[PDB]
């Protein structure tokens, strides 16, 4: 009943973006959802006097048979923020990480409950688009509180609250973690112990309206930038070995590349490892697998995350928020390109939030058109992050195999 | 007439009020011509008269006698709507029908109501002799002519209307483009013609008056440069003129039809017509047609010497793109889906890279094409194409970005597509070892490039005008020209090693396109790369000799 006065940053206006264009299926996919959505009266149908607009998608639930509609409100939220942040922001606890199993929870289905601030329904415009332009297409906003939309859980934390309340008193060594549409809970109990206690929760849940992710954030481990072990190096080795350990050297500090450096000369000529030599990878290879020094986090400066790709179901990739000094960097293995990079996304986007409480901004390896035609096609994850597309400096890629 | 149709609620924006501009008196006949047809409308409802409350009042004349309301102002001051400009179906797109026909409303926008509360805004002025007498004062009951909010809410108006019809009547198919209206069909003349005639009196019902069968309107149409029949469609007509003298602009036009064209037309191509543009000038000037150009001219009159049609889509079939390499950085392309009944042509030549090759640009245009076919039909299309599937996985597994073509198979249509050159993956032995550098002052802007080799070779030809960058590409394209068939070359650059490392088979780069060339001459070539400003045998050695002097 009491609708929270949802306001728009001072200045800022609503969003207005294109709908990109759908196949055919999610098309009649979205008709029928959208047909039930009004009926049950969570949206309505809306007159040309609203300007706003934003996309929607069509994505089938856990790769299964049953689609589910997905809203994109980037636009909507980094016009909210402040709301959603500094307003109601959620606080993100640090212990979560830690734990043994963390299991995700789509718990959106509850935010249909509550009502949305008439006043503010109009930015929720959204446009289901038809083939080759032949009809109009159907505008609809929604009436309650939307999935997609930061502020949701910023609304309903009141009530989430009240909700977990009975469950957390019974086992205060549970963490809960609200991010979007989900829930991420994660104990330290045995596996079937905490599988138990999830269930018990989904019960507590189900009272409020309806095993779901198995994740074990402390069983996380860093990619050590690796030096190769080989046992006869050759010019060219050691070449592309200082190459990286450069690389390196503008990361870690201590990393030490001169002993190898003095080791004109040809490229296939074999070459006898030094007593200085070993000394010295020996010892940067000590410091590597080791954390970076002086790197921290800095809750006011987003993430951002390239990924690169190393060929054969392999990528490697970064997250930091100033270039080069990452808070992390890891790895990731009908499959394709775009394929495997949509799950590399989504894996890499999962564990930030578990770690961080945030998405990270990516440096997406692709051609935009690529990217945008074909992503949803294997998306799952009920966000999406910022995302941007770049060139894999051919380097780069090396210093991170 | 004006329809019973509910009103859509209208708004100023936040922080504004109505339009106040004052009236500009007019002359005597303007004056007279304004009061006629303000009283014809008047008892037609589209206008009202107003008490000297309404403070608002929005500048009016005529013109030769029509009527002209200048909104400028109320229309800076009323808001913004959802977009009417969204997406202009194609013709290719289109399922065949039996029967078209296609109805326009009269006085559209004056058939369709606008917003009580909004009619105040609208109130303008009948100005007297000069001034020096009130005026008579109107506001509008309907939407105004060049009102922003007219071209939205009447289409908002017109499907609402439209809805209940196409409800009762599935099978037919129905498309609102402005004043127009198209109906198309599965049925035969007779029967059809009932239909419309149902569909008359329907849309009467509710206020909008149509042309009678008597003056109807049959194919072809002819709709935003198509001409639509029920069973096919192709580009309006079109003539290429003959003339001994052509200006810019002539060739502008030219350029313009010749693309408007490709879209139906197999084998248009403007390359030579575009390079003739290449450079500042008026649109007067007289420009001599390359030889090229000439001839580019001659076959395009050639390929549009007959009509060519395109066929409309049926869902039940694959949608077969097919793509060809029609000259350098050029693609051509068709889809269809029985073997050679195009639904449309299309052409590809934007390549956004400094430098790229022919997998990379087969690979867009196949982009290009998938999206294109997304919005037009839905689905994506099969692909064929000249290049082979082991050919592509090379290309595909080795390069860095990811990509993705949907289904496709090779097709042996010449020329076909492939990697000119394959850098070595390892080192080569027995293979002279050129640790090439480059050097530039920045101010002078002069330079030197050159190399040392394991064998004691050493050059280091100097350079004129070139950038820190070009005395590197300059060097590793001097150890190309004095190696042996077999080379590997160390570089401290990243930028040549970079361009160079995605196997380029052309560029916008004079000296690019020389290292390829010679790139292609040899048999093995390895690239490979040291930190500048270490103590590496060679680059350093090469450094010394490169940046003595000048650097
Ligand atoms: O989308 C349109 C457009 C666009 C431009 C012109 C006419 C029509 C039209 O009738 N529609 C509705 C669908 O028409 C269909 S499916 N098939 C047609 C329509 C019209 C004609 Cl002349 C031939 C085939």
């Amino acid at each position: 009943i009491e609708t929270v006065p949802v306001k728009l940053k001072p200045g800022m206006d609503g969003p207005k973006v294109k709908q990109w264009p759908l196949t055919e299926e999610k098309i009649k996919a979205l008709v029928e959802i959208c047909t039930e959505m009004e009926k049950e009266g969570k949206i309505s149908k809306i007159g040309p006097e609203n300007p706003y607009n934003t996309p929607v998608f069509a994505i089938k639930k856990k790769d299964s048979t049953k689609w589910r509609k997905l809203v994109d409100f980037r636009e909507l939220n980094k016009r909210t923020q402040d709301f959603w942040e500094v307003q109601l922001g959620i606080p993100h606890p640090a212990g979560l990480k830690k734990k043994k199993s963390v299991t995700v929870l789509d718990v959106g289905d509850a935010y249909f409950s509550v009502p949305l601030d008439e006043d503010f329904r109009k930015y929720t415009a959204f446009t289901i688009p038809s083939i080759n332009n032949e009809t109009p297409g159907i505008r609809y906003q929604y009436n309650v509180l939307p999935q997609g939309w930061k502020g949701s859980p910023a609304i309903f934390q009141s009530s989430m609250t009240k909700i977990l309340e009975p469950f957390k008193k019974q086992n205060p060594d549970i963490v809960i973690y609200q991010y979007m549409d989900d829930l991420y809970v994660g104990s330290d109990l045995e596996i079937g112990q905490h599988r138990t206690k999830i269930e018990e929760l989904r019960q507590h849940l189900l009272r409020w309206g309806l095993m779901g992710y198995e994740l074990h954030p402390d069983k996380w481990t860093v990619q050590p930038i690796v030096l190769p072990e080989k046992d006869s190096w050759t010019v060219n080795d050691i070449q592309k070995l200082v190459g990286k350990l450069n690389w390196a050297s503008q990361i870690y500090p201590g990393i030490k590349v001169r002993q190898l450096c003095k080791l004109t000369k040809a490229l296939t000529e074999v070459i006898p490892l030094t007593e200085e030599a070993e000394l010295e990878l020996a010892e940067n290879r000590e410091i590597l697998k080791e954390p970076v020094h002086g790197v921290y986090y800095d809750p006011s400066k987003d993430l951002i995350a390239e990924i690169q790709k190393q060929g054969q179901g392999q990528w490697t990739y970064q997250i930091y928020q100033e270039p080069f000094k990452n808070l992390k960097t890891g790895k990731y293995a009908h499959t394709n390109d775009v394929k495997q990079l949509t799950e590399a996304v989504q894996k890499i986007t999962t564990e930030s939030i578990v770690i961080w409480g945030k998405t990270p901004k990516f440096k997406l390896p692709i051609q935009k058109e690529t990217w945008e035609t074909w992503w949803t096609e294997y998306w799952q994850a009920t966000w999406i992050p910022e995302w941007e597309f770049v060139n894999t400096p051919p380097l780069v890629k090396l210093w991170y195999q | 007439p004006i329809s019973p149709i509910e009103t859509v609620p209208v708004k100023l924006k936040p922080g504004m009020d109505g339009p106040k501009v004052k009236q500009w008196p007019l002359t005597e006949e303007k004056i007279k011509a304004l009061v006629e047809i303000c009283t014809e409308m008047e008892k037609e409802g589209k206008i009202s008269k107003i008490g000297p409350e309404n403070p608002y009042n929005t500048p009016v004349f005529a013109i030769k006698w029509r009527k002209l309301v200048d909104f400028r102002e109320l229309n800076k001051r009323t808001q913004d709507f959802w977009e009417v400009q969204l997406g202009i179906p194609h013709p290719a797109g289109l399922k065949k029908k039996k029967s078209v026909t296609v109805l326009d409303v009269g006085d559209a926008y004056f058939s369709v109501p606008l917003d009580e509360d909004f009619r105040k805004y609208t109130a303008f002025t009948i100005p007297s002799i000069n001034n020096e007498t009130p005026g008579i004062r109107y506001q509008y009951n309907v939407l105004p002519q060049g009102w922003k909010g007219s071209p939205a809410i009447f289409q908002s108006s017109m499907t609402k209307i439209l809805e209940p019809f196409k409800k009762q009547n599935p099978d037919i198919v129905i498309y609102q483009y402005m004043d127009d209206l198209y109906v198309g069909s599965d049925l035969e003349i007779g029967q059809h013609r009932t239909k419309i005639e149902e569909l008359r009196q329907h849309l009467l019902r509710w206020g909008l008056t149509t042309p009678d069968k008597k003056h109807q309107k049959e194919p072809p149409f002819l709709w935003m440069g198509y001409e639509l029949h029920p069973d096919k469609w192709t580009v309006q007509p079109i003539v290429l003129p003959e003339k001994d003298s052509w200006t810019v602009n002539d060739i502008q036009k030219l350029v313009g039809k010749l693309n408007w064209a490709s879209q139906i037309y197999p084998g248009i191509k403007v390359r030579q017509l575009c390079k003739l543009l290449r450079g500042t000038k008026a649109l007067t000037e007289v420009i001599p047609l390359t030889e090229e150009a000439e001839l580019e001219l001659a076959e395009n009159r050639e390929i549009l010497k007959e009509p060519v049609h395109g066929v409309y889509y049926d869902p039940s079939k694959d949608l077969i793109a097919e793509i060809q390499k029609q000259g350098q950085g050029q693609w051509t392309y068709q889809i269809y889906q029985e073997p050679f009944k195009n639904l449309k042509t299309g052409k590809y030549a934007r390549m956004r890279g400094a430098h790229t090759n022919d997998v990379k640009q087969l690979t867009e245009a196949v982009q290009k094409i998938t999206t294109e076919s997304i919005v037009i039909w839905g689905k994506t299309p099969k692909f064929k194409l000249p290049i082979q599937k082991e050919t592509w996985e090379t290309w595909w597994t080795e390069y860095w970005q990811a990509t993705w073509i949907p289904e496709w198979e090779f097709v042996n249509t010449p020329p076909l597509v492939k990697l000119w050159y394959q850098l070595e993956k390892e080192p080569i032995v027995g293979a002279e070892t050129f640790y090439v550098d480059g050097a530039a002052n920045r101010e002078t802007k002069l330079g030197k490039a050159g190399y040392v080799t394991n064998k004691g070779r050493q050059k280091v030809v100097p350079l004129t005008n070139t950038t820190n960058q070009k005395t590197e590409l300059q060097a590793i394209y001097l150890a190309l020209q004095d190696s042996g068939l077999e080379v590997n070359i160390v570089t401290d650059s990243q930028y040549a090693l970079g361009i160079i490392q995605a196997q380029p088979d052309k560029s916008e780069s004079e000296l690019v396109n020389q290292i390829i060339e010679q790139l292609i001459k040899k048999e093995k070539v390895y690239l490979a790369w040291v930190p500048a400003h270490k103590g590496i045998g060679g680059n350093e050695q090469v450094d010394k000799l490169v940046s003595a002097g000048i650097r």
